[PDB]
């Protein structure tokens, strides 16, 4: 009968943020902090209506927001952040009490710089 | 219509008729029985995964249960029959005629 | 005494020894120094399958870090 | 036997039958009828001769294959729209296996060759607790998934199930092989209905069930398998007599006695339709299957046939017999003919 | 690299059970007066080599058998599940992770019940019959009481994972808050492994053997992942590796100088023993264990 | 006494009767739903804004809404 | 018969393993929640008459949500043209991952 | 099947093992029966109680500790019935 | 952001398999190029042949079966 | 070792069904039900099945045919294949051989349904945050929700206690 209507490709390309996993989820907390302010719009279109194909601007400002939260952690301190996910990386599935005093060092790197 | 289900029910009248034409040891009557038993436990455990039905994921382990229950009884009556005869076929069973 | 039973404990301790650290050994190495990640979860492998379809390679181990952000 | 575990007994099959009247499950239904197999299975072989026995065996098998097919059933329903809900169903195959299953749970003419041989080997208590409660827990089932079957297969069992009880029922002096053709022919009756006013069918299922109540505990006041032992109680007692005269002549339904009154109401709701030669085949079967009573009533207290002393030793004993509740039973069971529309008291 | 890892595992198994042939021979002639075996060659690894040997070399029973079919497919079920139970065994890290491994455990024991049980319908006349009928019951009649305890004794931890468990034993040792029942545990794996103090009185021989001998090293590898042990750093797998070995080794020598000195039971004590003083005990350990993490505010973080 | 007759079952019949009481007398049980409830399994579904309520807030650093500090404090 | 102490005693003690979409102890779906949720709302003040005669489309829609019968029947065919049309020959596939 | 592949290896290296073996050197009481039976209903009571340990996390605590004590007390119940009415003795 | 990762993903193939299939099913009569079987006008969510249909085995097996046996 | 692993494998677990259901002796008929409770786990473990399906095993695989093949060797002797058995056997793997060649080499067999001829990878889940491997806590109620069913199953199976013992002379 009624046939859907599929966004286009030109909707579908956002710069996606080709991060590797154990990096973005050691990197949670204060991406919830300073960012994931404005993707409540997000979760909230994505439940007031159940039907992705829709929210997808969206999801291009999460994306976009992401890769700005990255970017600024990019270039400040700190470097040794990837000190702290690789010492996160390689422990099974990633506890977050297991590299806990190198988490106190990022802490304090971005509480007393940032 | 998840092809598998098919078979399932070719296999459930596979036990069936196992069940039904059986020539001389009830022991293997009441095994057919336990195969019927698993086949409707692995057809309705597909469904309900298949469905995320997740509520009432109960069916499964719960018939399995009962019906084995049932088997437990059907073993004390093979045990009782074979008890008070020799044997345990389906002979020997001829009197109390209808 | 016991002296003389203790080649024997020890040599089957040592049979006993060698799986493990020979398997973890082996985990260590088919990935690059990494641990195997374990997957018990929906979401555990579903992070584990966008993190080897970023990589490039196919594979959940290089970890691609900070070095595509831009 | 200990009394506690009697009581405990009679509990389960009544908790196994509430179960199966109160739930919205199905799960929970199929768990009724299993239970209610399993603790109706040590009330036979009370005693512990081979006869009982072989019986309780036949009885297990039939019955836990239609628990099964029942089963079976069920999760076809759920492979079809699937929410448990006891309801219409949503398969014609489903809705035939079910009514297959439940006319294996209840006595029905294909699949009645269990029940003279179950109650022929076992005492009158068994008998009369497996007639009773095994035949009242299918039809709260089928009183309430009538509207998705196909009606031939409710039909034919039933014009069936009359005419097997009928033709069948012929040959026996057995008490219980009389009272279990009895029983095929009236299921027969009491599922006919099913589909066009099921007010009737239980009316019909409490009037049979209190006729072979008092059937049953005559034939427990004085025990007897064959009918020469009824012509020793027509010596040794005069009232029995006339008790076997009203109760059979209430199991023949004649319309001056109430056994008649859920054969009439039968025919009228049935004829309301356009069904006029199944009503009069129905009750011409009916007319069928009152030769029986009546060569046992012939048997019993019209004709007297010749007695054996040692009746003059048991003239010397007053009866002593317990009756559970014989009298009230009876002239609840024969006397009921001006109370028709004791009909809407149900639904 | 799979496979290397399966042969990894299922190749020292063989060297595992000889030498426990040969430690058991030992350590019972030194729990008696005797040295020896050490006159074939040093200390005598070369006598379970030669013997092992021995027995291949050993012409075999004749049929006599019913089903051969059958008779070869009882003992390869036994050693087949002799091998299929060291998958998920955590030293540190576990052959395949899985979302549940202690009722493969129990699951897999049962098999061992058929294996008991095939080769008891399959040998021989009627008396091995009774016999190998009895021991079916012995063996059968602790099932209940092994995987009663393992679900009480994991209900501290709430999950299945046993790499969960390998966590929540990092401060204290699990013996601490249940001893009784690791204790009844460790009675049961005596009846488990079908050894003394409990009675017993085929082909091939060596196989059932290589059955009983791998089942004792399951249950022990088993007993000190379970309930003793200690932490593990990662980066570092041969400091656990080794301490787990170690008390593995303790507990196997225990487990046989356990068995050295004490006599058989009775078969209708052994059961009167097991029904009347396990079942109502471990139904009170079970309850026990129940209503107690719903008290001490420690309910376990079953993800 | 039985303490002489059948031990085993005695001490039964006691820790048995101690388990059965002893969550009556217990100053934990709230502690143990609370930390039960405490913990999300689905997504924390967000609501459309206001009818400018005082409640709901904003940033998740906002302790306007319930959340747990019994936890880090033992 | 049927009877109501379910309804009359006020405990509802069996109807949370009846449907979908009653109350998981997670708080979850199932896999066709909103179809059950807007067929029940269709046939929920009807006396299952009307609900045979007047809910079809949306039970229609339930019932290929719960199965995917044609749907599977449409991508069948479609797999059986592509087989046939491979064997032919034409436009050796640039539908899979790349051109 | 990684798995069966652990499977089939160890099959194939039992019946190795098995074949290079052989190829190379050339009436009843109802007390059997009473305690397989109550082996049986016990295991099923036991497959009923297991669940419990992925239960414990849940905002149903008094219910759930309630309805696991009615199952231990069933068993027990059970088991001291069996027990004083004579159903293990020799 | 997962959540916005996958919704561009499955939006990726819907469009690009209904491309293939608007290439692939000009011979046959009738066939809309894009009709749901279903009568709503919803998003429905797909059966895994809509998103990994005709993709050739591998991909569809280590998508599908991957977490199922995978450890 | 491919795609229709689930198909070959239920094709294995009707030839066992018709391998038992050819009435064998029966520790024969306690094998076969043994090999196709086996290759059930199989199937239900391919479509995960994380518990269920090693639930059933120590259950059936674990804890009933045991006691079917104890019955098997205290009861009837069996002391001694045959035209039917095997023939039943035979008839049984045509008609299997049938309905799979069928299924092949065509688009559906129809008993009295339609059923869809090709093996199931479709229909799946899309790889939803499960987190929990839904089976598990859906089997972790019963005790919140699961008031009036597990009262009831643990009354049966103490009822079905007190009958085995009175059918087995109670007291």
């Amino acid at each position: 009968p009624g046939i859907v209507e599929l966004p286009s490709l030109e909707d579908l390309k956002v710069q996606e943020v080709k991060v590797s996993s154990s990096v973005l989820k050691a990197a949670a907390h204060h991406y919830g902090a300073q960012c994931d302010k404005p993707n409540k719009e997000f979760m909230l279109c994505r439940w007031e209506e159940k039907d992705p194909r829709r929210c997808l601007e969206e999801g291009k400002l999460v994306n976009q927001c992401a890769l700005e939260f990255f970017r600024q952690i990019k270039r400040h301190c700190a470097e040794p952040f990837t000190e702290y996910w690789t010492c996160i990386d390689y422990s099974g599935l990633q506890l977050f009490r297991r590299c806990r005093k190198e988490q106190a060092q990022f802490d304090k790197c971005v509480l007393d710089k940032l | 219509m998840s092809l598998v289900y098919m078979n399932i029910m070719m296999a459930f009248t596979v036990s069936l008729t196992g069940l039904l034409m059986y020539r001389s040891h009830l022991m293997s009557s009441l095994l057919c029985l336990e195969g019927m038993m698993l086949s409707l436990f692995i057809l309705a455990t597909l469904m309900i995964l298949n469905s995320h039905f997740t509520l009432a994921s109960m069916m499964p382990i719960i018939l399995l249960v009962f019906a084995a229950c049932e088997a437990a009884l059907g073993l004390s009556l093979l045990v009782m029959v074979s008890n008070t005869y020799g044997t345990d076929y389906v002979q020997n069973l001829n009197l109390l005629q209808c | 005494m016991w002296f003389e039973v203790l080649p024997g404990i020890a040599v089957m301790g040592v049979c006993l020894f060698i799986p493990g650290m020979a398997t973890a050994r082996i985990h260590r190495f088919s990935n690059g120094g990494r641990e195997k990640r374990v997957a018990h979860y929906s979401y555990q492998w579903y992070l584990m399958e966008r993190d080897r379809r970023v990589s490039g390679v196919n594979r959940y181990y290089v970890s691609k870090g900070l070095e595509n952000i831009d | 036997m200990n009394p506690i575990i009697l009581i405990i007994i009679l509990m389960t099959v009544m908790l196994g039958t509430i179960i199966v009247m109160i739930s919205t499950h199905w799960l929970l239904i199929w768990i009724g009828f299993e239970m209610n197999m399993l603790a109706i299975i040590p009330i036979m072989m009370k005693k512990h001769n081979p006869r009982a026995t072989e019986a309780s065996t036949k009885y297990f098998l039939t019955q836990s294959t239609a628990s099964m097919l029942l089963m079976m059933a069920i999760i076809i329903n759920l492979m079809f729209s699937g929410q448990w809900t006891v309801m219409k169903l949503f398969n014609p195959m489903a809705s035939m296996l079910m009514t297959m299953a439940l006319a294996m749970k209840l006595g029905m003419a294909p699949f009645h060759f269990w029940v003279p041989e179950v109650t022929q080997g076992i005492p009158l208590s068994s008998g009369l607790i497996l007639l009773t409660w095994q035949k009242l827990a299918p039809m709260s089932v089928l009183y309430q998934i009538l509207p998705s079957i196909n009606l031939d297969l409710i039909l034919t069992l039933s014009i069936l199930s009359i005419t097997i009880g009928g033709w069948g029922g012929l040959n026996q002096t057995q008490l219980r092989k009389i009272m279990a053709y009895s029983s095929i022919a009236h299921m027969g009756w009491m599922t006919a209905v099913l589909l066009y006013n099921p007010t009737m069918t239980l009316l019909n299922l409490i009037i049979y069930i209190i006729m072979t109540s008092t059937m049953f505990t005559l034939f427990m006041a004085n025990s007897t398998t064959t009918t020469l032992s009824l012509s020793h109680t027509w010596n040794k007692a005069p009232i029995m007599t006339i008790l076997v005269l009203i109760t059979l002549l209430s199991m023949g339904g004649l319309p001056p006695l109430s056994g008649f009154m859920p054969k009439w109401m039968i025919i009228q709701e049935m004829t309301k339709n356009d069904s006029i030669i199944l009503p009069t085949l129905m009750a011409i079967t009916a007319l069928l299957n009152l030769y029986f009573y009546m060569r046992l009533t012939y048997s019993t207290a019209l004709t007297m046939f010749p007695s054996t002393n040692n009746m003059k030793m048991k003239w010397q004993f007053p009866t002593t017999k317990r009756m559970t509740l014989l009298p009230t039973m009876t002239v609840l069971s024969t006397m009921l003919l001006p109370l028709t529309p004791i009909l809407s008291i149900l639904e | 690299m799979f496979m290397i890892n399966v042969l990894t595992l299922i190749i020292p198994i063989l060297l595992a059970v000889a030498f426990l042939t040969l430690v058991e021979r030992k350590v019972l002639g030194y729990m008696q007066f005797r040295k020896g075996p050490n006159v074939v060659g040093p200390y005598g690894l070369l006598q379970p080599i030669a013997d092992a040997i021995k027995l291949f070399i050993k012409e075999p029973l004749r049929p006599a058998t019913s089903s051969i079919s059958m008779f070869i497919l009882a003992p390869i079920l036994a050693l087949t599940l002799a091998l299929t139970m060291w998958i998920p065994l955590p030293m540190p890290y576990p052959l395949i992770n899985m979302n549940l491994g202690v009722l493969f455990m129990l699951a897999m024991s049962s098999l061992a019940v058929y294996s008991i049980l095939w080769s008891g319908w399959a040998s021989n006349s009627k008396y091995a019959l009774i016999g190998a009928l009895r021991a079916v019951a012995q063996t059968i009649s602790y099932e209940v009481t092994l995987a009663i305890i393992l679900l009480s004794v994991l209900l501290m931890n709430g999950s299945f994972t046993l790499s969960t468990l390998i966590i929540t034993q990092e401060q204290v040792w699990l013996i601490f808050p249940a001893w009784p029942l690791a204790m009844m545990w460790f009675i049961s794996t005596l009846a488990e492994t079908n050894r003394a103090p409990f009675d017993l009185t085929a082909g091939p021989f060596a196989l059932f053997f290589m059955a009983e001998y791998a089942n004792i090293i399951m249950m022990n590898i088993f007993t000190t992942t379970l309930f003793l042990g200690a932490f593990h750093n990662p980066y570092m797998p041969e400091l656990y590796t080794i301490n787990f070995t170690i008390k593995s080794l303790l507990l196997s020598i225990t487990f046989l100088w356990i068995r050295a000195s004490y006599p058989r039971f009775r078969y209708d004590q052994l059961m009167h023993l097991l029904w009347k003083n396990f079942l109502p005990l471990t139904l009170a350990l079970c309850m026990w264990h129940v209503s107690l993490p719903i008290l001490l505010s420690s309910i376990p973080p079953q993800t | 006494n039985v303490w002489a007759k059948e031990p085993v079952l005695v001490a039964s019949f006691a820790i048995a009767g101690l388990a059965v009481i002893l969550p009556t007398l217990s100053p934990y049980t709230k502690y143990s739903l609370m930390i039960n409830r405490a913990t999300p399994y689905n997504y924390p579904v967000p609501l459309r804004d206001d009818g400018n309520m005082p409640d709901v807030p904003s940033h998740p650093q906002d302790p306007q809404g319930p959340s747990l500090e019994w936890l880090k404090r033992l | 018969p049927f009877f109501d102490v379910q309804k009359k005693l006020g405990v509802d003690l069996d109807h949370w393993m009846t449907i979908q979409s009653a109350e998981q102890p997670h708080r979850i779906p199932a896999r066709c929640h909103a179809f059950e949720k807007e067929w029940i709302e269709c046939a929920h003040g009807i006396g299952s008459i009307r609900a045979e005669k007047e809910c079809k489309i949306e039970f229609e829609d339930f019932r290929e949500c719960l199965l995917r019968q044609k749907t599977m029947k449409r991508l069948n065919a479609i797999k059986r043209q592509r087989d046939k049309l491979i064997k032919e020959g034409k436009y050796t596939p640039p539908p899979h991952h790349s051109g | 099947m990684n798995l069966m592949i652990t499977l089939l290896t160890n099959f194939t290296l039992a019946t190795l093992l098995v074949t290079i073996a052989f190829w190379l050197p050339q009436p009843f009481s109802m007390k059997f029966f009473l305690v397989a039976i109550t082996f049986l209903l016990f295991d099923l009571e036991i497959a009923l109680l297991l669940p419990l340990p992925w239960a414990s996390q849940t905002t149903n605590l008094n219910t759930m500790l309630t309805m696991a004590l009615l199952l231990i007390f069933l068993l027990a119940v059970s088991l001291a019935y069996e027990w004083t009415q004579k159903g293990l003795e020799w | 952001l997962l959540q916005a990762e996958k919704d561009r993903r499955v939006l990726q193939m819907l469009r690009e398999n209904l491309e293939e299939e608007a290439t692939i099913m000009k011979d046959v009569p009738g066939w809309k190029v894009g009709e749901s079987v279903f009568h709503t006008t919803r998003w429905v969510t797909p059966m895994m042949g809509e998103l990994y249909g005709l993709r050739t085995g591998e991909e569809i097996l280590s998508s599908t079966y991957g977490f199922i046996w995978y450890t | 070792m491919m795609t229709y692993i689930v198909f070959i494998l239920s094709i294995i677990f009707v030839m066992g069904f018709v391998g038992f259901s050819s009435k064998p002796s029966p520790i024969y008929g306690g094998l076969g039900l043994i090999v196709s409770g086996g290759v059930g786990c199989g199937i239900v473990l391919n479509f995960g099945g994380s518990f269920l399906g090693l639930m059933v095993f120590l259950i059936y695989l674990g804890g009933m045919m045991v006691v079917f093949g104890y019955t098997t060797a205290m009861a009837t002797e069996q002391y001694p294949s045959n035209k039917v058995v095997l023939g039943t056997f035979i008839t049984g793997l045509l008609m299997e051989f049938l309905m799979v060649y069928y299924v092949l080499k065509d688009k559906e067999v129809e008993i009295v349904f339609k059923f869809n001829g090709m093996g199931d990878w479709v229909i799946y889940d899309t790889g939803d945050s499960g987190f929990f491997s839904e089976e598990a806590m859906g089997i972790a109620a019963l005790y919140s929700y699961g008031t009036w069913l597990v009262i009831v199953t643990g009354w049966s199976l103490l009822i079905g206690v007190v009958v085995i013992m009175e059918i087995t002379r109670g007291n």
